[PDB]
RNA sequence: CCGACUUACCAACCCGAUGCAAACUGCGAAUACCGGAGAAUGUUAUCACGGGAGACACACGGCGGGUGCUAACGUCCGUC
RNA sequence: UCCUCCUAAAGAGUAACGGAGGAGCACGAAGGUUGGCUAAUCCUGGUCGGACAUCAGGAGGUUAGUGCAAUGGCAUAAGCCAGCUUGACUGCGAGCGUGACGGCGCGAGCAGGUGCGAAAGCAGGUCAUAGUGAUCCGGUGGUUCUGAAUGGAAGGGCCAUC
RNA sequence: CGUCGUAGUCCGGAUUGGAGUCUGCAACUCGACUCCAUGAAGUCGGAAUCGCUAGUAAUCGUGGAUCAGAAUGCCACGGUG
RNA sequence: UGCCUGGCGGCCGUAGCGCGGUGGUCCCACCUGACCCCAUGCCGAACUCAGAAGUGAAACGCCGUAGCGCCGAUGGUAGUGUGGGGUCUCCCCAUGCGAGAGUAGGGAACUGCCAGGCAU
RNA sequence: GGGGCUAUAGCUCAGCUGGGAGAGCGCCUGCUUUGCACGCAGGAGGUCUGCGGUUCGAUCCCGCAUAGCUCCACCA
């Protein structure tokens, strides 16, 4: 099922790397959710956020839900806005644009990452 | 007899080999399948023609897991 | 006689016959007949040499035919002009290079193998020699 | 509900002890029950598929999937794409409730019953058994059926070798032999 | 062969028309799309008419 | 599940002659009175009789004896 | 009915060893070809434009091959 | 005549009454986009069910599929399912490939306007190569462009088109 | 008098399994009959053909000869007609 | 910084398969439940949403394993550019380039960036 | 070398934009007949020449072979 996840994911990744745009990749497990902004160097991250980090974790009863996704998305949008990245492209990485991932995208849009 | 016919050959192959300073939009490879996939600023056309999207030097590369033979364009 | 029971294409090119052979070692049996010349055997010649050596050893001990005719040679008929297509397919040949082991034999004395392969080599168009196994 | 709670109560304990499993997750579950009516004259006429849809709706409260042909054969004279059969997958609580109804009502109604066979176990665990007439379920009105049908049930369980599936259904006290 | 060439005429008052091909002996229904019409420069409706 | 597409499926009362009454979720619409349950079907005590072979030599020796 | 059992039977997938292929490639040279740098040399030998044509029946020899019979001072092509 | 492979000698070309094949179309969805999915065959078990319908599971990994002949491709799928739809749009086009020429083909981008998607983005027809016809003479629909004194008109031109 | 409701039926009774009684030295080949069960075909019959003129045709029973047991036949008798 | 795990890569089989062992504090997977947001040409399987009792069986990761796969020299051989010779359907000599298959052998990958855990 | 053909025991349609084998005769069995022909009534029928390909599937599409039928094998 992880190979099915990669099989859904890899189209947008190879097209976006062909384009040459700075990508905000997400990742969603049922307990935690991660994100990072990776430049078109392909292998070097810029800013990174996760709900494993305690500054983002000490604000809600559960760490794997929609509101903690909103918190980690607002945090990664703040860190990318601080390092100076304005337009990214949203790599949902095989997961549907729904639920926690949509809360992350809405949070980064309402915080300032204009993608 | 039954076997006179043959078509008129469609001039396939590679046109600019690697290291030839290409202009923008020029045709590198004419082919029928994607023998050569596209890479850093090469556009794949309708009949899998490879046209250089940007100026520079053609540079063939063999990347990817299944050893597919991509084409790039330097500057 | 000895022809392939099914083929992709009916008529084949002529082609040259240069280069040295492959099946030089006597793999299966013990006593082999190695073609030192270069030419084409046919189905007629292979069946003739096989039935000659079978008469020679009186059907005792195993025979091995190694090369098999699978290249069709065509012939235009008589009173036919040169044009109008490639001619009809008549018979089948087997290309031999210098070094090809044609027949092998075991379950026979050495001297009876010598006599048998002489008797069958005198019905083949290519010059052949005798050979034994090695290790 | 009753067999799911009883399975979590007693069958897990007995299977883990009598097969010496190290942890507790090694006991074989049941994951799906598949009902299938592969009807023949669906290409001779269409109305058999809606009557079979009513049939499987009565055997279980789902609406059945009208499955079609994969490849085109000729000894049955079906083309590629014709709707052949009708199936139902049951997973979880609906599977449990229908499984209880089957094991306590329906298999008491097979005509000339002498126990379900024991070779039918597909070498892995997944049970499979056909029932000749669909009337043996208590939900079929015998005075309403016009065309005799019949189906097969396929209980896919997640055992490793079918000796464990045999032990699981025997600890569920199936009527086998 | 069995194909019948038709013209999709405009709706927006022009005599403009595209040429298309309808299989006019197994799909009898009227074709009607929303195509560009370069005199109004606005994507308007185009109906199937007799060539 | 999808809401509309299925028929209804609710709990019924299956009373049988064997003393067994089962409130099980089913699709009949009303009450139900079973012929045989899983508690009275003659498999748990039937198959030792149900083939009924007997003995031919004892049939002989019953119908006459010397 | 169950065909129990076979005769020194045939025969498919498999595996082991053996060959062949213009219309086979899980491999793959030499030369050729294209593009860049360099030195020498060559009567600019290259390119574009304009005036004038001729020629479009070729032949044999070397190598690579297709008809043919690995026949022809045969025929049809590539390169010299 | 047009397309595919060989002939064809590792760029392109390259002949014969040389060797094998196909076309003279189909599609208002079989196109676009989004989202999802992965085959051939064989084994085992199973109601009518038979070597072969449907169902479960396995071994196998492109041995299948492409509307169609073969070749080159294809898993990011170009293959298979569903939603929404007309980019199967209009004017243009750097820069090339290809041919004696008529021609033929590939094209990032620009202006207008639209489709799908949340958005980045994709869409100027289909996996690609076949699916066809130069000129003349007319027909149909637009266009003040000329209108043989002037005002019209016939006719002619241009644009789409048989 | 009740029942049955035009159906393969409460029609038809074949065939098959079990259990039997009698006759007879002896019912397997090869008897009759009873009981229980099973309930095939058959839904009025093509071409053609037969019998009958009155107590006849049609339909329903009963007996005898032969005969240990073994007649849907043969020979007779009446009943409705 | 010592190791472990998650992510995105570099790379494309010395990197893949097989056999055996191992890890759950953390992470991950399985799991619990789903009228619900959302989904099924039927089905909370998938998709998704609420969550954390259990487990490390499966899956995933790590570790040993030459049973395969894979890589692979040195030499030799085939071939071939140029010049020459012969018994000229094929070769040979001077020279230049030198395969494929196989052999010795190699071989259970390596690496960058971030984040989290453990004493470090 | 080119057309057209091979289908019950013999003679013939049906191949016809690929999924039903259709008649008269020969034959079997009844009926009428002193019997046999004739007539009536009811019937089982056939490798669609064969062998491989071609799509799911070949009476149909293709190649090869067999077998009979016609047309052509001229100019010196
Ligand atoms: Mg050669
Ligand atoms: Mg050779
Ligand atoms: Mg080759
Ligand atoms: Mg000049
Ligand atoms: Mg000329
Ligand atoms: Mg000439
Ligand atoms: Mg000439
Ligand atoms: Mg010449
Ligand atoms: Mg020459
Ligand atoms: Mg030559
Ligand atoms: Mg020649
Ligand atoms: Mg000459
Ligand atoms: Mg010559
Ligand atoms: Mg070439
Ligand atoms: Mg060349
Ligand atoms: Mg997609
Ligand atoms: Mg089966
Ligand atoms: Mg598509
Ligand atoms: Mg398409
Ligand atoms: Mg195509
Ligand atoms: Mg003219
Ligand atoms: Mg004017
Ligand atoms: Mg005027
Ligand atoms: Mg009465
Ligand atoms: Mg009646
Ligand atoms: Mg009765
Ligand atoms: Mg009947
Ligand atoms: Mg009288
Ligand atoms: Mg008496
Ligand atoms: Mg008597
Ligand atoms: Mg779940
Ligand atoms: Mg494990
Ligand atoms: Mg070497
Ligand atoms: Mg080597
Ligand atoms: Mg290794
Ligand atoms: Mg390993
Ligand atoms: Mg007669
Ligand atoms: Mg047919
Ligand atoms: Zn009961």
């Amino acid at each position: 099922k992880k190979s099915a996840r990669i099989r859904r994911a890899t189209r947008a990744r190879r097209k976006l790397q062909e384009l040459g745009a700075t990508r905000l990749v997400v990742h969603r497990t049922p307990r935690h959710i991660y994100a990072q902004v990776i430049a078109p160097n392909g292998s070097e991250v810029l800013v990174a956020a996760s709900t494993v980090e305690k500054a983002i974790a000490e604000q809600l009863k559960y760490t794997g839900n929609k509101d903690a996704a909103a918190a980690v998305g607002k945090a990664v949008a703040e860190r990318a806005l601080e390092k100076g990245i304005k337009d990214v492209s949203f790599d949902r990485s095989g997961f549907q644009y729904h639920g926690r991932v949509q809360a992350l995208a809405d949070a980064a849009r309402e915080a300032g990452l204009q993608f | 007899t039954r076997n006179g016919r043959d078509s008129e050959a469609k001039r396939l192959g590679v046109k600019r080999f690697g290291g030839e300073s290409v202009l923008a939009g020029s045709i590198i490879v004419r082919q029928r399948g994607t023998k050569f996939h596209a890479g850093a600023n090469v556009g794949c056309g309708r009949d899998h023609t490879l046209f250089a999207k940007a100026d520079g030097k053609v540079k063939f590369e063999v990347k990817g897991p299944k050893n597919r033979k991509f084409i790039s364009i330097e500057a | 006689m000895l022809q392939p029971k099914r083929t992709k294409f009916r008529k084949m090119h002529k082609g040259r016959n240069r280069g040295l052979a492959q099946g030089t070692d006597v793999s299966f049996g013990s006593f082999g007949l190695k073609a030192v010349g270069r030419g084409r055997l046919t189905a007629r010649q292979i069946e003739a040499a096989r039935r000659a050596m079978t008469r020679a050893v009186k059907r005792q001990g195993k025979i091995w035919i190694r090369v098999f005719p699978d290249k069709p040679i065509t012939e235009k008929p008589l009173a036919v002009r040169m044009g109008k297509g490639k001619g009809n397919v008549e018979y089948w040949v087997a290309l031999i290079q210098p070094g090809k082991v044609l027949y092998e034999m075991d379950g026979v004395p050495e001297e009876l193998a010598r006599e048998a392969f002489k008797l069958a080599a005198a019905k083949l168009p290519i010059k052949t020699t005798f050979v034994t196994k090695t290790v | 509900a009753k067999l799911h709670d009883y399975y979590k109560d007693e069958v897990v304990k007995k299977l883990m002890t009598e097969f010496n499993y190290n942890s507790v997750m090694q006991v074989p579950r049941v994951e799906k029950i598949t009902l299938n009516m592969g009807v023949g004259e669906a290409i001779a006429d269409k109305k058999l598929l809606d009557n079979a849809a009513a049939d499987l709706a009565a055997i279980s409260g789902q609406k059945p999937l009208i499955t079609k042909a994969r490849k085109s054969v000729a000894g049955f004279k079906i083309r590629q794409g014709y709707p052949i059969g009708c199936k139902v997958t049951l997973r979880g609580e609906r599977m449990w409730e229908f499984f209880e109804r089957l094991i306590t009502i329906a298999v008491p109604r097979i005509r000339d019953f002498r126990g379900l066979s024991a070779k039918s176990f597909d070498g892995r665990g997944n049970y499979s058994m056909g029932v000749r007439e669909q009337i043996i379920f208590p939900e079929i009105d015998y005075d309403k059926v016009d065309r005799v049908r019949g189906l097969d049930i396929t209980i896919t369980t997640t055992a490793k070798s079918d000796e464990e599936g045999r032990a699981l259904l025997a600890a569920f006290d199936f009527p086998f032999r | 062969g069995i194909r019948e060439k038709i013209k999709l005429v405009s709706s927006a008052g022009t005599g403009h028309f595209y040429t298309t091909t309808k299989n006019k002996r197994t799909k009898p229904e009227k074709l009607e799309l929303k195509k560009f019409d370069p005199v109004v420069r606005q994507h308007v409706i185009y109906k199937e008419a007799k060539i | 599940m999808k809401k509309d597409i299925h028929p209804k499926y609710e709990e019924i009362t299956a009373s049988c002659s064997c003393g067994n009454v089962m409130k099980i979720r089913s699709t009949v619409g009303h009450d139900l009175n079973l012929d045989v349950c899983s508690k009275c079907h003659p498999f748990f005590t039937g198959k030792q009789r149900d083939v009924a072979t007997g003995g031919r030599v004892d049939r002989f020796n019953k119908r006459f004896n010397i």
